[PDB]
RNA sequence: ACAGAG
DNA sequence: TCCAGCTCCACTTAA
DNA sequence: TTAAGTGGAGCTGGATGCTCTGT
């Protein structure tokens, strides 16, 4: 939340994140911008590259190629913001190797 | 409750009569006044209806077939020669086809 | 020599970073966020997800600085380890049957 | 318009009365373009006919059924050409007479009206895995059982 | 007994492909078909209706009532997608610019691309080369729709193809016949005389028959775009994986999820649009029925492509007076840009815990990598200790102290389990025996953690170091005025960030990177920032 | 044209199968390419792209060329591959005009693609004996006599030729022999002097080895365009008047190109010796005639000369204009009801018209006219021309006027039948492939009296085939078999459609 | 009558296992993920058999574990067509003769493939065997179950996988034939 | 939406 | 409040 | 004489700093 009222935290900003860049700290870019604000998980399926639910792709109607990826929710959101906009973000993901 | 554009600029001066609420989807296959033109009969039209359904059994089973390969075949056995899949070849005339066509 | 690497001198404007820059979503990040994520609709554009702001917005490690590298751990393994020998099927007592 | 369910009787009896004199020159065979010239009928003979048959009590004027012929032209069903007046019973328009044949259509109904496909409504909605699927239409599963 | 089955599949993200759906590809992603334009039921219940908007078959966004398609939560589920029927065919405003650059391209009577036999073997080859990059394509484009743009004639049919061009708010017109004070052309000649019918009833035909031209409309291109072969496709850049011609006019539109939309703002900009749409479906659909004039369903056409754009991008330039909105609405465009959207506000910057504000005063005492923390936020800002062997007998002293005093702990929690024990309940003295490997102690800040200190405004990295907390009793941030010039502070109410890196990793880049003792020069000039100042010069 | 890739998909798999309607629906898809990225694209190994490849090009689907530096590329021919549906109504037209030897040598041109004369008369031969019992053999010599007869008609023609390579570039091989067209030995057989009889299937050097013969399908065209015309004067004037055309048209098909607006002219003085002997017409009354169908409006025939007596040419362009808005009228009648097919004339002959004046003049009245014209915009059958008043284009301050164009209408509604007919063979497929189960069980109990048939086959085997439980499963291949007959007989059915609307839209291009 | 399996993982050795040789933490790691467990195509495995080749222990950013790719075999119970096995009768049922083969139980003798003389069961869940000469019509299959030997006809995969969101049937048969002369009860031949 | 603070 | 692309229209060369 | 390639002028759409602290 947004302030002190309702005991809101405070903004890294686009200023801040231009700071921690120029270190080379790319864990604790990661850590602040993502792991303490809006960690998530979504079901990717590999085949359509759609986002599915509970290990389920209603688009292919299987469950097989369906994977979990670790993603900020505000990117989530942007993945359904955007395919209301019909711009289609399709997903593929290899391996973490 | 007001929209966000004058609903007087589409029409609607009197003040009633909009149009009611759909509650339940319309159905997938909706009911058609009208039907289809039976089909054409006689001793000509259904000699091509017979000559239609022997073609698909004979070019399937002509040699321009070409069937995909099998494969992961799991053991040998004497069955083998018994179950050979025998068929002839064909052989094209490779004047006229190009030369980095030959197998 | 950012300016100059294409033969031409492009400028730090938008227009100057949409010639250096290929990726969508940097390009979305900056300035006309609209106009950029239609275009890569219609031309269908696969975007690299290996440059420094994408990795923010998706969440990845950034390759610059800490990044660029990998770490193994010096177990004490021994690869290629001895293979337990096959008794029955090695290939001297299993001639072909079929001529 | 006139009145709907008062057109729709005039609509058959007209071309009833074309159809018929068209018969009566087919059956006659006597000499191919004197029976052209047979099966044509007057403008005003046509009125004066379904004038004369009594199905109201209102007057079918001549200047309403002049029009009301058309409607035959549009379902496909009459031709009309213009002759020029040199001789006739009235000569309803100066210098000019107009006449009138039924005509059978130029072809048989097509292939495509045959088949279910050719009339249906949600035709932009089908395709192979959908929920509506040729595999699946209620459509082809009816008129395969008659 | 039971099969193989891989446990956690997590993967990494090796591309994005941007592209389109088509109209029967979104109504197989979507779970139900909204036609209500209702919002809520009349009566005192409060429920949402069954095939309307806010149904929660799309998902929940309250913790009253669940989700119905998955029955999980606000907090677990992410959403699913409906489907609107459109009765009539609209441009897509995000599109549109691009649905001309194609009617530019192809000739509108056969859909063949205008090109001859030898630009068309040109540029298939260009389009082979590996590695062809984004800004070779627009390059491309732009090359392809030039030579287009310079024929009249056709290569294929041999049609006349005069321009296409934009004739205000989201209309399209092409100049088929257009006439010249040389002899008069066959096929013009044809069509300026077939208004015959027209011109014996309407005497303003006369005048306004020179200007007459094929007005293109959603329901001509669309039926356009369904014909262009599928060799010529590529030519007009579109890549044919991603997209087809046919999918840029939009005879289907998806609703979000209720989470992108939630039902306190009462309801979203969105959801009001999308009632506005379904109620002129159901008006263009009936006065189809009951035989409004051709002006009528025209102008209601003209509303549900205004709706539609106005809901995708709420600031367009053209619109007429007797359409502009009273009020502004925030479309989807308006969400994703600028300083307050997406990628700005939420994404590339956001907001985060852990984090503290304060204002800040001097200790000369202090050693130049220290910070004085307040003993109140030292109590708030915990670190997770993962309890292992050297660390065991130490955090059960921790345990005991519990929340109020000041070595001590929030929070404990068991080795494979995610849910918290709140350390404020409880006999802690039991909480510490059972303390086992692997257990994670949210102790309190305390002296030696490596912390961040950050000025507000940031010109350079300086401005934010870290700094080996030390907890004292005021309630001010504190720190050797050595240290001023590199945050330009100068201890006038002035206040300053910390933020408590929740992570070992995130603490070792902090400290041997972002250290004091390690930016003691700037890396502009290579000169010495934390120095001495005044009263430690005189 | 994903219409047409949909439905090549499954012409190439029921014909060809699946290892090669992938080479051939990437070939239409993608046009012209080189051998190499034809596997790389598709992940097929490079053997079975060749065998892909020649099956193709034996079929005439594909043609190649050379190019730059010496690559073959490869080129789909799209409407050839659609022109596979239309084999049984060239079988069956062969066999109108020419007798079941006539029949079957366009069979075996058709199936396998391309065959030498020598080969031809062979298979023809030994097929027939089937037909034939009781000792008498078919001969070679009446096979040719019909192929001669057919050549002379133009059915069959000769293949593109390998060029002479001692006469034209000697030395070393090209990477294709550049094949080309001559056009005096299309229609010129060789001279066979070998005669033999068919194998009745006991089963206990070539002189015209490369002249190699194909048939001819721009000819069979020639054909259905004229019953088609000849069939519509048959209803609107008479038979003997139909007669009267298929003279005309008989006589031009020798002397005129298949795509030209006008034919050969020809004089009543020489029509009236071409005419069949029992005709009981006199030569004044043939000119009767002639004038009366030259003074329809439909204009099927005109003037066009005054040399030697009454000339008159016959229209072919003309023709099919007004077959191809009788096809569009038709449809807009059965899908839509006779009151819509009424406003679909009256805006066609009233070229551009108004609102007001559909009600006027069809006595249709509002409520059920406008429904009938917003559908028909909707379903692309009419268009709105909107001349405008001002630049503003606003819709309170225009003239909506509707146009129906013929063109765009026809190329509109043949791309409803592309989809219609795969449709068709789709349904025919998902209830083939879904009744294996019970295929394979009549199969097998109809094998048991198949195999073993004669040789020590014992009476004691003929009622344990309807002892198994499939005789109360019948009803359902009962059901099947109706169905398949009824998908089958429509998909040819739909071809009739396609072929009126495609020459229709074949004769306004010039291709210039 | 076993086979071998190449198989490729990525296993995860978490830290506290680092003083431990690597070849021996992989192949415990691997038995517990795959021992008594159909792997769909192949078959039920037994246990890992050897690890011909083990590639770099990587440790990615946010763990401390090391993940390393292993390539192994296994000892994967598939059984050819038309084998001769051996096996004790755990049932009788009237959808036919169950069998069992140690670890596994799955293994049916339908009735359409057992042998001739008698063939439906007289309200009986013991199956029956009629000679004329030596036993009316009492022989049996006893429920102690006295190895049978019997021949693999058929073996059909079923693919057990969740259909639908989440929040038994058996995945691998086996189908015998005992209507050849020498199959049956050891004590018959 | 306005005022503040650095 | 300041600034790049896109399109319309006169203005010579060239056949 | 005119087909066409390129100059010059007007229209259009984009952008304009970072945070907390209150009503
Ligand atoms: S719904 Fe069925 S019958 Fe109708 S057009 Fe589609 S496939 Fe044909
Ligand atoms: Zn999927
Ligand atoms: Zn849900
Ligand atoms: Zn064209």
């Amino acid at each position: 939340t947004e302030g002190r009222s309702r005991d809101g935290g405070l903004r890294l900003g686009e200023m801040e994140r231009d700071c921690l860049i120029g270190y080379g700290a790319s864990m604790l870019l990661l850590e602040r911008l993502m792991i303490s604000s809006d960690a998530f998980e979504v079901d990717v399926c590999g085949q359509c590259g759609l986002l599915g639910y509970s290990g389920w792709c209603h688009y292919c109607k299987s469950s097989c190629h369906v994977s979990s990826l670790r993603i900020p929710y505000a990117c989530k959101l942007l993945f359904q913001e955007l395919q209301s906009m019909n711009i289609i973000p399709r997903l593929k993901l290899s391996k973490y190797n | 409750a007001a929209y966000t554009f004058n609903i007087e600029a589409v029409g609607f001066s009197k003040g009633e009569k909009l149009p009611d609420v759909v509650l339940k989807p319309p159905p997938l296959f909706p009911d058609t006044d009208y039907k289809p033109v039976p089909l054409k009969t006689g001793e000509g039209e259904e000699y091509m209806l017979a000559l239609k359904q022997e073609l698909r059994e004979t070019m399937k089973r002509m040699p321009y077939f070409i069937e995909t390969p099998e494969e992961r075949q799991d053991i040998e056995r004497y069955s083998k020669r018994y179950m050979k899949v025998y068929k002839e070849e064909w052989i094209p005339d490779w004047r006229r086809l190009p030369r980095e066509m030959m197998p | 020599d950012l300016m100059t690497y294409k033969g031409e001198v492009l400028g730090i404007t938008r227009f100057g970073l949409a010639k250096m820059k290929e990726s969508v979503l940097m390009l979305a990040s900056f300035e006309k966020t609209a106009d950029h994520l239609f275009d890569a609709a219609y031309f269908g554009q696969k975007d690299s997800v290996c440059g420094v702001s994408e990795c923010i917005i998706m969440g990845i490690p950034m390759n610059i600085g800490t990044g660029l590298f990998k770490l193994l751990h010096k177990a004490d393994r021994d690869p290629n380890p001895p293979k337990r020998p096959l008794i029955f099927d090695t290939n001297e007592f299993h001639i072909p049957l079929v001529t | 318009d006139f009145e709907s369910e008062f057109v729709e009787v005039l609509n058959q009896q007209c071309f009833k009365f074309l159809q018929s004199k068209a018969e009566t020159a087919r059956e006659s065979k006597q000499n191919p373009m004197i029976q052209r010239n047979s099966s044509f009928a007057s403008s005003h003979e046509v009125w004066k006919y379904i004038c004369e048959l009594g199905i109201s009590k209102v007057e079918l004027s001549m200047e309403d059924i002049e029009t009301i012929l058309n409607t035959l032209i549009y379902d496909g069903k009459v031709e009309m050409t213009i002759i020029a007046a040199k001789e006739g019973t009235v000569g309803s328009v100066d210098g000019h007479m107009k006449l009138y044949r039924a005509v059978n259509p130029i072809i048989p109904p097509t292939g495509l009206v045959r088949a279910p496909c050719g009339l249906c409504p949600v035709f932009d909605d089908c395709h192979e895995g959908g929920e509506i699927s040729p595999s699946n239409c209620i459509y082809m599963t009816e008129w395969l059982e008659f | 007994k039971e099969q193989f089955r891989e446990t956690d599949v997590a993967k990494k993200i090796s591309h994005i492909c941007f592209g389109m759906k088509s109209p029967e590809e979104m109504r197989q992603q979507a779970h139900i078909q909204v036609v209500s334009k209702n919002l809520y039921s009349q009566d005192n219940q409060h429920a949402p209706l069954l095939y309307g908007v806010l149904d929660h078959r799309m998902g929940t966004s309250e913790k009253d009532r669940p989700c119905e398609t998955c029955g999980k939560n606000l907090a677990d589920c992410l959403g699913h997608y409906g489907y609107i029927d459109l009765e009539l065919p609209c441009f897509h405003v995000g599109y549109f610019r691009a649905v001309i650059g194609i009617l530019q391209m192809i000739c509108k009577t056969c859909c063949h691309i205008m090109l001859s036999q030898e630009e068309k073997k040109q540029f298939l080859d260009y389009l082979k080369r590996p590695g062809l990059t984004y800004l070779q394509k627009r390059g491309l484009k732009k090359k392809i729709s030039d030579k287009c743009r310079k024929k009249n004639i056709c290569h294929h049919c041999g049609a006349f193809n005069g321009t296409v061009k934009k004739c205000g708010l989201l209309k399209i017109i092409h100049e088929k016949y257009k006439t010249n004070k040389k002899v008069v052309d066959p096929i013009v000649s044809n069509f300026l005389q077939s208004f015959e019918t027209a011109i014996e009833h309407n005497k303003e035909v006369e005048p306004l028959l020179g200007r007459a031209q094929e007005n293109l409309n959603p329901l001509v291109v669309l039926n356009l775009f369904k014909r262009i072969p599928a060799e010529d496709v590529p030519l007009l850049l579109m890549n044919p994986e991603a997209g087809k011609p046919s999918d840029l006019i939009l005879t289907r539109l998806l609703v979000p999820p209720l989470c992108i939309r939630p039902s306190v703002v009462n309801e979203d900009d969105l959801t009001m649009k999308l009632t506005e749409i379904i109620f002129l479906n159901d008006v263009i659909k009936k006065h189809r029925i009951s035989g409004a004039k051709t002006q009528m369903i025209m102008e209601d056409w003209d509303f549900l492509q205004l709706q539609c754009a106005l809901y995708i991008n709420s600031e367009l330039s053209g619109i007429p007076l007797n359409m502009a909105p009273k009020k502004w609405t925030r479309g989807f465009v308006q969400r994703l840009k600028g300083k307050q959207g997406r990628f700005r506000g939420n994404l590339s910057g956001k907001r985060v815990d852990f984090s503290g504000r304060t204002v800040i005063s001097p200790d000369p005492n202090l050693r130049i990598d220290e910070v004085a923390v307040p003993v109140h936020v030292a109590k708030i800002l915990t670190f997770p200790e993962k309890v292992n062997k050297a660390n065991i007998n130490f955090l059960r002293k921790l345990v005991q102290n519990g929340p109020e005093v000041h070595p001590g702990a929030n929070f404990i929690q068991q080795r494979h389990t995610q849910m918290k024990r709140f350390l404020k309940y409880g006999n802690r003295e039991k909480m510490a025996q059972e303390l086992k490997y692997g257990d994670i102690v949210e102790r309190h800040l305390i002296d030696g953690d490596v912390v961040l200190f950050n000025r507000q405004p940031s010109l350079h990295k300086l401005s934010i170091m870290a700094h080996l907390a030390r907890v004292k009793p005021h309630r001010t941030f504190r720190f050797n005025e050595c240290v001023c010039t590199p945050y330009n502070a100068d201890f006038d109410g002035d206040e300053m960030n910390l933020h408590l890196p929740q992570t070992e990793e995130a603490k070792a880049e902090a400290l041997v990177l972002m250290g004091t003792k390690a930016n003691l020069v700037t890396p502009r000039n290579g000169e010495p920032l934390i120095a001495a100042i005044q009263d430690f010069l005189t | 044209t994903q219409a047409e890739i949909k439905l090549c998909s499954l012409l190439l798999q029921e014909h060809f199968g699946e290892i090669v309607e992938k080479i051939g629906v990437h070939l239409i898809r993608t046009g012209s390419q080189p051998l190499r990225v034809i596997a790389h694209d598709t992940g097929t190994s490079l053997d079975q792209v060749k065998k892909a490849l020649c099956v193709l090009v034996q079929h005439n689907l594909v043609s190649y060329q050379v190019h730059k530096r010496g690559v073959v590329e490869y080129e789909a021919q799209c409407s050839r591959v659609l022109r596979m549906l239309r084999y049984p109504r060239y079988i069956y037209t062969t066999k109108t005009l020419y007798s079941d030897t006539g029949e079957l040598i366009v069979e075996e041109l058709l199936l396998n693609g391309k065959l030498t004369m020598s080969a031809v008369v062979k298979k023809v031969a030994d097929r027939l004996t089937e037909t034939m019992e009781d000792g008498k053999t078919m001969d070679y010599a009446e096979v040719s006599n019909t192929f001669v007869r057919l050549a002379d008609t133009h059915f069959v023609q000769r293949c593109p030729s390998v060029p002479t390579t001692e006469n034209s570039d000697p030395g070393p091989p090209p990477p294709a022999p550049t094949l080309v067209i001559n056009e005096k030995d299309m229609y010129l057989v060789p001279k066979l002097s070998l005669i033999g009889k068919g194998k009745r299937r006991r089963s206990s050097p070539i002189p015209d080895d490369g002249i190699y013969w194909q048939a001819n399908l721009d000819r069979f065209h020639q054909h259905f365009r004229d019953q088609a015309i000849v069939s519509a004067v048959a209803n609107r004037m008479d038979q003997t008047s139909s007669e009267i055309v298929r003279t005309m048209l008989r006589m031009s098909e020798i002397t005129t190109s298949s795509s030209a607006p006008f034919t050969q002219p020809l004089s009543s003085n020489e029509i009236f010796r071409s005419l069949p002997v029992g005709y009981n017409i006199s030569k004044q009354v043939l000119d009767q005639y002639l004038t009366l169908l030259a003074d329809d409006p439909l204009e099927f025939v005109g003037k066009s000369g005054d040399s030697g007596g009454g000339m008159y040419v016959i229209n072919l362009h003309k023709a099919l204009a007004s077959l191809a808005t009788a096809t569009l009228e038709s449809v807009v009648q059965e899908r839509f009801g006779s009151r819509c097919a009424r406003i679909f004339r009256l805006v066609l002959q009233k070229k551009h018209i108004e609102q007001k004046q559909v009600e006027d003049f069809a006595m249709i009245p509002a409520k059920e006219a406008k429904d009938m014209l917003y559908k028909m915009l909707s379903e692309n059958f009419m268009s709105l021309q909107e001349i405008p008043k001002t630049p503003d284009h606003a819709p309170s301050r225009t003239f909506y006027l509707y146009t129906v164009n013929i063109l765009s209408a026809a190329r509109m509604l043949l791309h409803r039948c592309y989809k219609s007919i795969a449709n068709l063979i789709e349904r025919r497929q998902f209830e083939t492939k879904e009744n294996k189960r019970l295929l394979e069980k009549s199969q097998r109990v109809e094998a048991i009296i198949a195999s073993m048939q004669a040789t020590g086959a014992e009476e004691a085997q003929l009622q344990e085939i309807e002892e198994m439980i499939t005789a109360p499963e019948r009803q359902q291949l009962e059901t099947l078999k109706r169905n398949v007959n009824k998908l089958d007989a429509s998909e040819i059915q739909v071809d009739e459609t396609i072929f009126l609307l495609e020459s229709y839209i074949e004769c306004t291009m010039k291709r210039q | 009558m076993f086979v071998l399996v190449e198989m490729v993982d990525t296993v995860r050795i978490p830290p506290w296992q680092f003083e431990r040789k690597l070849n021996d933490s992989i192949a415990e790691e691997l038995n517990k993920k795959l021992a008594n467990k159909v792997v769909y195509n192949v078959g039920l495995c037994i246990c890992l058999f050897d690890i011909t080749k083990l590639e770099d222990a990587y440790v990615f950013p946010g763990d401390g574990a090391s993940h390393t790719k292993v390539h192994f075999r296994c000892v994967v119970f598939h059984p050819f067509l038309d084998e001769i096995l051996i096996g004790k009768i755990k049932g009788c049922s009237p959808e036919g003769v169950h069998v069992s083969l140690g670890f596994f139980d799955d293994i049916l003798i339908p009735p359409e493939s057992l042998q001739q003389p008698a063939k439906f069961d007289e309200a009986e869940q013991v199956w029956v065997w009629e000679y004329e000469t030596e036993e009316g019509a009492h022989d049996l299959y006893m429920d102690t179950g006295e190895e049978i030997r019997f021949r693999v006809v058929d073996e059909s995969f079923v693919d057990t996988s969740p259909t639908g969101p989440s929040s038994k049937e058996a995945p691998y048969t086996l189908v015998g034939s005992i209507s050849e002369p020498g199959l049956g009860l050891l004590s018959w031949w």
